[PDB]
RNA sequence: AUGUAUUAAGGAGAGUAUAACUUAAUUUAUGUUUAUGAUAGAGGUUAUCAACAUAUGAACUCUUAGAGAAAUUACUUAAUAAACGAAGUGAAUUGAAAUAUCUUAUUAACUUCAGGAAAAGAAAUCAAACGAGAUUCUAUGAUUAGUGUGAACGAAAAUAGAGCAGCCUAUUAAAAUAAGUAAAAUGGCUUUAAAGCUGUUUGAAUAUUGUGGG
RNA sequence: UAGAUGUGCAUAGUUAAACCGAUCAUUAAAAUAAUGAAUAGUGUCUAAAGUUAGACCCGAAGCCUGGUGA
RNA sequence: CAGUCGCGUAAGCGGGGCAUAGGAUCACAAGAUACAAAAAGGAAAGAUCUUGGAUUUUUGGAAAAGCUACGCUAGGGAUAA
């Protein structure tokens, strides 16, 4: 009749409760399942215990090593940007950098030590973009480049960018200037903000710098190479002729 | 600070740290340019990067 | 359609003087036992004390001396004084002080809250009123109340009496189920009449209800202003990319 | 059982209006409100027919001067439990299907010292090329990094919450900024090989104008 | 008023591992030459479970530490 | 299938022996791979591939001698007089 004396859940949502040890007709009496004076009646095996056979494990050991240096990228293709942009959750007009890219929920609600483009759907991409990314593969960065639009792979941490969502550091495609040529205009455009903000961070590994020192990947620091120089550090581009 | 007489360096009034706090409370309330110079200043930390660098 | 009207009544008089809209998906939703009863059972784990305890034969108090010799007695073997099997023992899987209470997903939770308000308003048994509902006491004992005049004896026994013939006048007493006010503040007369006349109804403030409140009586008598934040607080579900909430469609003949 | 608040030495013996408590064992006074209280009588043993608040007399013996067979002696205005804290010392049952390394375990326990709490504490700290900013408690991070033949053991950064406080002129009275010290070899502890603790034998430097530790 | 904030899981696979990436790995150069691996998750309730804790219940002989007693 | 060598006029054969009787991991040692490199440049210590030394003979792989009639506990009558 009331309301409150008629409310269930559906039928199929509720299971049989086995309660053990209540007698013969209830068909787990006396044992509960177990047998009859065995180890498994009276206590409890390892988990790890296969009767004394050495596992596989030992017979052949561990495999490889986990890589803990490793950066984890938050992966995005193209054919899910697409379907952003048509759908009015990227603004195209304007530069896409990672605090876009978090805040529309394209890449999910983590944040890892970086994202990465990937090239899935290049055949259907023909908008033009500028997108900033930390990675992007080979096939992402011709189809961006080949509907008109821009591409820049810049460093970043997965410290760097939660500070660019939260508005404590202000996005930049540009590497910090070096010399006592820059300190003035610098020093001026950071009393100009009258808010502390916090620098991005640039690369200071050898992998790191080589990555985005070189235009194949379009990196950020690839103007400070010269048409014939190399990204590598260490390694040159040999001279060919007879000498 | 050396002190005269005795030919031993005096730890600052204020560690790196609460020279770093003072700095961060200054700067909350528009006062960094009266404090003295330290290394903890947020012009100082950008200067020396971008003249020197990596 | 994919709205619903609401009839804001004047409490005393129960005149119709305006007129809101709302959702369909607000005050129209389709009756869902399983939903209304997992947000009815979610609220009474959490209301649970679960402070029960017994004490097992790790805790029972004495010395864990060895009772009888292991054998030669002609006896059962005993260890402790402790054990279940003893007189004074320690009850094995006895209850303990834990936690009772259950997770629902706040958007289930949402949907429970507009399918109770949903129920209640398909059946007439939702009343919007203007806001300031209270009960409209005589003036003159509000007077002497204050003035200290009538006695607490006196004082509770007009209360219960006016209360009493109030609400059997407008059906709404203990004969037609009880009623449920919902305010969204405290006030005295309305709280105070139903603190001494409590078979007649009840007042509830609107940070005070539950799923639950809204399914004991026999209406549920809101205020327009805390049936909007009501709604506006259950919608997790809803506003998520609005809807109607408390769209004017007749205002008040001022 | 949990939570909140307050407090910070505990017991015994014998005696006594058998609700009344210390040989005075039911002391003597003050103020206010007293049925609209508080939350126009009878009644001093045929008693305490008054609650709140503030004062006040009395309050024995032992633990507890010495001694002794505690509650005695002999003297005298003799007087401080437990639990919790820190350091020192430090197992075994147990698990590994035996068992030594390991685990159990910086555990239990014992000793010393100390207070109502104690301890710890304002970076010779962490981070990583951006920055954070003492200590303490809880959760996550984390059946993780890592160690170990195994069984198992096991962080930190960071995050959230409880609290938040900085200083040396320390709100209680302290430094002329630290040499047998840092560090090394060796024997151990801890542990990831670093850092940290340490017996023996040896043994530095002077500040970002780049001195010292990490 | 506005802004930011708070574990996690999934969204891309591949390898010892990174680079790489709808492709990746082996081929000491590479190359459809060959072989393997690609498409709905997440939260809650009910119930049954694995793991660690006393772990379904009762029961040793013994080992260690501190005290007691001639 | 790729690589590149031998024999053969050729077809073709060849990834030891007519067939059936030689144990891993771990650690250690020697070569290659260019993977990662705990601030950074290196390195150390690791990872992958090839290879070597075993009555690990209780040979799916513990570094291991006895007495008890002074004996004890849990069990079996699943094996005795
Ligand atoms: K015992
Ligand atoms: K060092
Ligand atoms: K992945
Ligand atoms: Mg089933
Ligand atoms: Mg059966
Ligand atoms: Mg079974
Ligand atoms: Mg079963
Ligand atoms: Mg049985
Ligand atoms: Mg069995
Ligand atoms: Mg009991
Ligand atoms: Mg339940
Ligand atoms: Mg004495
Ligand atoms: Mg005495
Ligand atoms: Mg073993
Ligand atoms: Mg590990
Ligand atoms: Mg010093
Ligand atoms: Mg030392
Ligand atoms: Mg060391
Ligand atoms: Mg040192
Ligand atoms: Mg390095
Ligand atoms: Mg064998
Ligand atoms: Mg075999
Ligand atoms: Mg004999």
């Amino acid at each position: 009749a009331s309301i409150l004396a008629s409310l269930s859940d559906n039928r199929g949502a509720y299971h049989k409760r086995i309660r053990k040890g209540r007698g013969p007709s209830s068909g787990y009496g006396k044992t509960a399942g177990r047998g009859t004076k065995g180890q498994k009646a009276h206590g409890h095996v390892k988990p790890w215990f296969q009767g004394g056979q050495t596992p596989l494990i030992v017979s052949h050991g561990r495999k490889g090593f986990v890589n803990q240096f490793a950066a984890d990228m938050s992966e995005l293709n193209l054919e899910k940007l697409q379907e952003w942009i048509e759908a009015g959750r990227i603004d195209p007009t304007k530069p896409i950098t990672p605090k876009e890219i978090i805040k529309s929920g394209i890449i999910g609600s983590s944040i890892k030590d970086g994202i990465k483009l990937l090239g899935r759907g290049k055949e259907s991409f023909k908008i033009p973009v500028t997108i900033t990314v930390s990675r992007a593969s080979a096939s992402a960065i011709e189809a961006i480049e080949a509907a008109g639009g821009k591409i820049v792979t810049r460093f970043y941490t997965k410290e760097s960018l939660k500070r660019l969502v939260e508005g404590k550091s202000l996005h930049t495609d540009k590497p910090l200037p070096v010399g006592k040529e820059h300190v003035e205009e610098i020093l001026a455009q950071a009393r100009s903000l009258k808010k502390k903000y916090y620098r991005l961070p640039d690369p200071t590994s050898r992998w790191d710098i080589e990555y985005y020192r070189d235009p194949a990947h379009r990196g950020y620091l690839s103007h400070q190479l010269a048409p014939g120089e190399s990204p590598s550090l260490y390694f040159k581009v040999p001279t060919g002729g007879e000498k | 600070t050396k002190h005269p007489i005795t030919g031993k360096w005096h730890n600052p009034k204020y560690s790196l740290r609460r020279q770093a706090e003072l700095v961060k409370l200054a700067q909350e309330h528009g006062v960094e340019e009266l404090l003295p110079f330290t290394r903890k200043l947020n012009e100082e930390k950008l200067r020396k990067r971008v003249e020197l660098g990596l | 359609i994919t709205n619903v009207p609401v009839t804001v009544y004047s409490f005393p008089e129960l005149e119709p003087r305006s007129l809101e809209s709302y959702s369909a998906r607000h005050l129209h939703l389709p009756l869902r036992r399983d939903i209304l009863h997992l947000a009815v059972i979610y609220e009474g784990d959490s209301t649970r004390r679960g402070m029960a305890s017994t004490k097992t034969r790790y805790e029972v108090h004495g010395s864990h001396k060895k009772m009888s010799p292991q054998k030669g007695t002609g006896n059962a073997r005993r260890g402790t004084r402790q054990s279940p099997l003893m007189k004074g023992g320690g009850k094995t899987f006895g209850p303990k002080p834990r936690d009772f209470s259950t997770k629902l997903n706040k958007k289930v939770y949402d949907l429970a809250w507009r399918t109770a308000l949903s129920y209640r308003y398909k059946r007439g048994e939702l009343i919007v009123t203007e806001d300031g509902l209270d009960l409209p006491l005589p003036n003159d004992f509000l007077w002497l109340a204050g003035g200290g005049k009538l006695s607490r004896e006196l004082e509770d026994g007009y209360v219960r009496k006016w209360v009493h013939e109030f609400m059997t006048s407008l059906n709404w007493g203990k004969e037609a189920g009880r009623t449920t006010f919902i305010t969204g503040d405290k006030r005295p007369n309305l709280f105070t009449g139903f603190e001494l006349a409590g078979a007649e109804g009840r007042a509830l403030e609107l940070w005070d209800v539950d799923v639950k409140d809204l399914l004991e009586t026999g209406r549920i008598v809101i205020e327009r202003s805390a049936l909007k934040e009501m709604i506006e607080d259950h919608q997790s579900d809803l506003v998520t990319r609005g809807p109607n909430l408390g769209e004017v469609l007749v205002r008040a003949p001022r």
